[PDB]
RNA sequence: UUCA
RNA sequence: GCCCGGAUAGCUCAGUCGGUAGAGCAGGGGAUUGAAAAUCCCCGUGUCCUCGGUUCGAUUCCGAGUCCGGGCACCA
RNA sequence: AGGGCUACACACGUGCUACAAUGGCGCAUACAAAGAGAAGCGACCUCGCGAGAGCAAGCGGACCUCAUAAAGUGCGUCGUAGUCCGGAUUGGAGUCUGCAACUCGACUCCAUGAAGUCGGAAUCGCUAGUAAUCGUGGAUCAGAAUGCCACGGUGAAUACGU
């Protein structure tokens, strides 16, 4: 690479919504929290169902006429 | 809103129609009618063709797309602008 | 990137053993991943590109090379030697780094996603796509951005059959709808 | 007068009283402690669903008697203004009358 | 007056300047207020920064600034994503909450240049 | 000042 | 080649010794009339031909030009 | 059966709230009328900021219900300021009723709470309890009008003249 024409390369961490470590050095430079690993994630896996977020199905199951 | 003591209200043919859904395939959209009828959860990832008044117009249903009602993403009348 | 050395051994340990090669030469892989934003329409807005590049800059790593039109044509305006497109060439661990940060942390975030086709190929197993809501990578703060604009992204193989390329993408796992 | 509205009037109507007192106590399951907040009232609500919505006390528009005139009805006499005016200056209307103060 | 990075007035009773923050009106005025224990007329002025420090880490329960900015924007941008009535009202910058358009909904509507 |  | 004159809104034009854009026309909306005219109320409408230096500051002072007009001009 | 009649670069006519110190809000307390009501009115009573939920008498009635009239007055606070004025605009959380409140309701709760600093040419109404304001109710009403109709409290200006 060009030395002083790139952005910044540093190392982050797969800040998902369960917090699976799979790092990642990219140029985003801070540990976003994404949804989008192995926990967590829908096509993380097949049959995709998010386990328990605060969400829509959630609250909706919470009143769904309970 | 719906009064929450009544809790949600579904017709049972959209009810029926996407429980055959969640049970034996989903290649296809639901034709229906019920634009009124609240997301459950056995309709996430169906595609639902919700009726406009004259046309069932697709919409895919999202995990955002739960707390609402069928007809929110089929508008009614074609705007322009003038 | 891990991804390089998941390739080193499994991808090997699988497809050698599935192709039945007689050298891990023969053995088909990945090498540049381009990126490109053929904008086009930024021959009005001069500043569309330096908006347009700026993801460029963001979901890949490096600076990118703003590409200039080759023929001045009539139906699109265009003069020769223009500011219309910007493309990135990814290599080394640098490919390898954002193909895992695009299969992991960006395509499963894709919505509405039936998945990817099972045929976009050149007929030479380099592989090409591409995205439309890019602000599937985390890369995009997508709320001071200005569009939503896509790309389309390519990934050269040494793979001469579309057939190794279904494979060699499916070692990675490459969702194929 | 397109009759066929009127004839819905009274379809709907006597349907809707044939139908009386079962909605009832349908909906009052909607309304109570009771039902298990999740299988009675929610079955309930289904009956009701499947019941003719052309059976309900408020599907009905409430047309006048005289020929079933959309607006201006009054539920006193069952008529549109207009007749009700008709009957008054005909003096068949007891005890009505051009009144001032 | 620096209590949630903003700088709510001085010589304003404190029920009344307490109300100063874009996430906090008169409700969660009086009702930060009360949990926190002072009386009700008193000008900001002469309140401590001890005092100041009670009615942040009382404030710190309810919505502030920066979060009701944010929660804010992250709700139009729900809207948004759904693509929904709703949605497009707001991206199209019309009336949202079901009013009439022809005339009226100026606020909804802009100003009348063409 | 005009209508017509 | 000499002296002079000018360009200003969407058209007709003002004024400059620097403190700053006007009016008519115009268009659009409105008011009045039984209806429209005129009228009236409003709004719109300028990078002051162009570029450049001068002074706390320019259409205005200057330079350097774009045109157009007038008058006078060398006999390669 | 859904949809729209509720669309919206735009003009015009009504009416409501404002742009506030005779005024903003809190406390205290009082002075009216006209009604309506039987799947209706709903007492009292607990809970929910609160819509309302529950309980559910009496009332086809000079008897129960809607029932605080408000504007008022006392005290207080605000202190001439996009204000402690507004309240439209949106976001979220509900209540109601309706088979059913997305398009397309009323109400309630939380937070930004906006143009708005008395309005141009012009133009409307009003001669007395009249306008000006303040609130009240009824019909249409499954719900749902600032609308219509009706009610009652304060309560003036100027008429020289054609
Ligand atoms: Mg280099
Ligand atoms: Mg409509
Ligand atoms: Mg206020
Ligand atoms: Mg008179
Ligand atoms: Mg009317
Ligand atoms: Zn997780």
């Amino acid at each position: 690479m060009k030395k002083d024409i790139h952005p910044k390369y540093e190392e982050i961490t797969a800040s998902c919504s369960c917090g699976n470590v799979m790092k990642i050095r990219s140029t985003v430079g801070h540990d976003l929290n994404l949804d989008v690993c192995s926990k967590c994630h829908p096509f993380f896996t097949g049959k995709q169902r998010d386990v328990a977020t605060g969400g829509r199905v959630d609250r909706f199951n919470k009143r769904f006429n309970i | 809103p719906r009064s929450l003591k009544k809790g949600p209200f579904i017709d049972l043919h959209l009810l029926k129609k996407v429980e055959k859904a969640v049970e034996s395939g989903d290649k296809k959209p639901l034709r229906t009618w019920s634009r009124r009828s609240t997301i459950f959860p056995n309709m996430i990832g169906l595609t639902i063709a919700v009726h406009n008044g004259r046309q069932h117009v697709p919409v895919f249903v999202t995990d955002e797309m739960v707390g609402h009602k069928l007809g929110e993403f089929a508008p009614t009348r074609t705007y322009r602008g003038h | 990137a891990k991804l390089h050395d998941y390739y080193k051994d499994e991808v090997v340990k699988k497809l050698m053993t599935e192709f039945n090669y007689n050298s891990v030469m023969q053995v088909p892989r990945v090498e540049k991943i381009t990126l490109n934003m053929g904008v086009g329409e930024a021959i009005a807005d001069k500043k569309l590109l330096d908006n347009a590049a700026a993801d460029l800059a963001a979901i890949s790593g490096q600076k990118p090379l703003i590409t200039k039109a080759r023929k001045s044509v009539a139906g699109f305006k265009i003069r020769q030697g223009y500011p219309i497109g910007c493309k990135v060439t990814l290599r080394g661990e640098r490919m390898w780094e954002f193909f895992e940060r695009l299969i992991t942390i960006a395509v499963p975030r894709i919505r509405d996603f039936r998945g990817l086709s099972a045929k976009s190929f050149d007929g030479r197993g380099n592989y090409s796509m591409g995205v439309r809501e890019q602000i599937i990578f985390p890369e995009i703060d997508y709320d001071k951005v200005d569009r939503v604009r896509g790309l389309d992204i390519t990934i050269t193989t040494t793979a001469k059959s579309d057939e190794e390329g279904r494979a060699l993408l499916a070692a990675f796992d490459f969702p194929f709808r | 007068a397109k009759q066929s509205m009127k004839a819905r009037e009274v379809k709907r109507v006597a349907l809707a009283d044939k139908y009386f007192a079962k909605r009832a106590e349908l909906k009052a399951i909607i309304s109570d402690v009771n039902a298990a907040s999740d299988e009675d009232r929610w079955n309930a609500v289904l009956k009701l669903q499947t019941l003719p919505r052309d059976s309900s006390p408020s599907r009905q528009r409430n047309r006048c008697r005289q020929t079933g005139r959309p607006h201006g009805f009054l539920r006193k006499f069952g008529l549109s203004r207009i007749k009700v005016r008709e009957a008054a200056m005909r003096g068949e209307i007891p005890g009505l009358k051009k009144a001032s103060w | 007056a620096r209590i949630a990075g903003i700088n709510i007035p001085d010589h304003k009773h404190a029920v009344i300047a307490l109300t100063s923050i874009y996430g906090v009106g008169k409700t969660r005025s009086k009702a930060i207020l009360a949990a926190a224990g002072i009386a009700e007329d008193v000008k900001i002025s002469e309140l401590s920064e001890g005092q100041i420090d009670t009615l942040r880490d009382e404030v710190a329960k309810f919505v502030v600034e920066g979060d009701l900015r944010r929660e804010i924007s992250m709700s139009i941008k729900r809207l948004m994503d759904l693509g929904c009535y709703r949605g497009l009202r707001h991206r199209r910058g019309l009336p949202v909450r079901g009013q009439r358009t022809k005339t009226n909904a100026r606020t909804r509507k802009g100003p009348r240049k063409p």
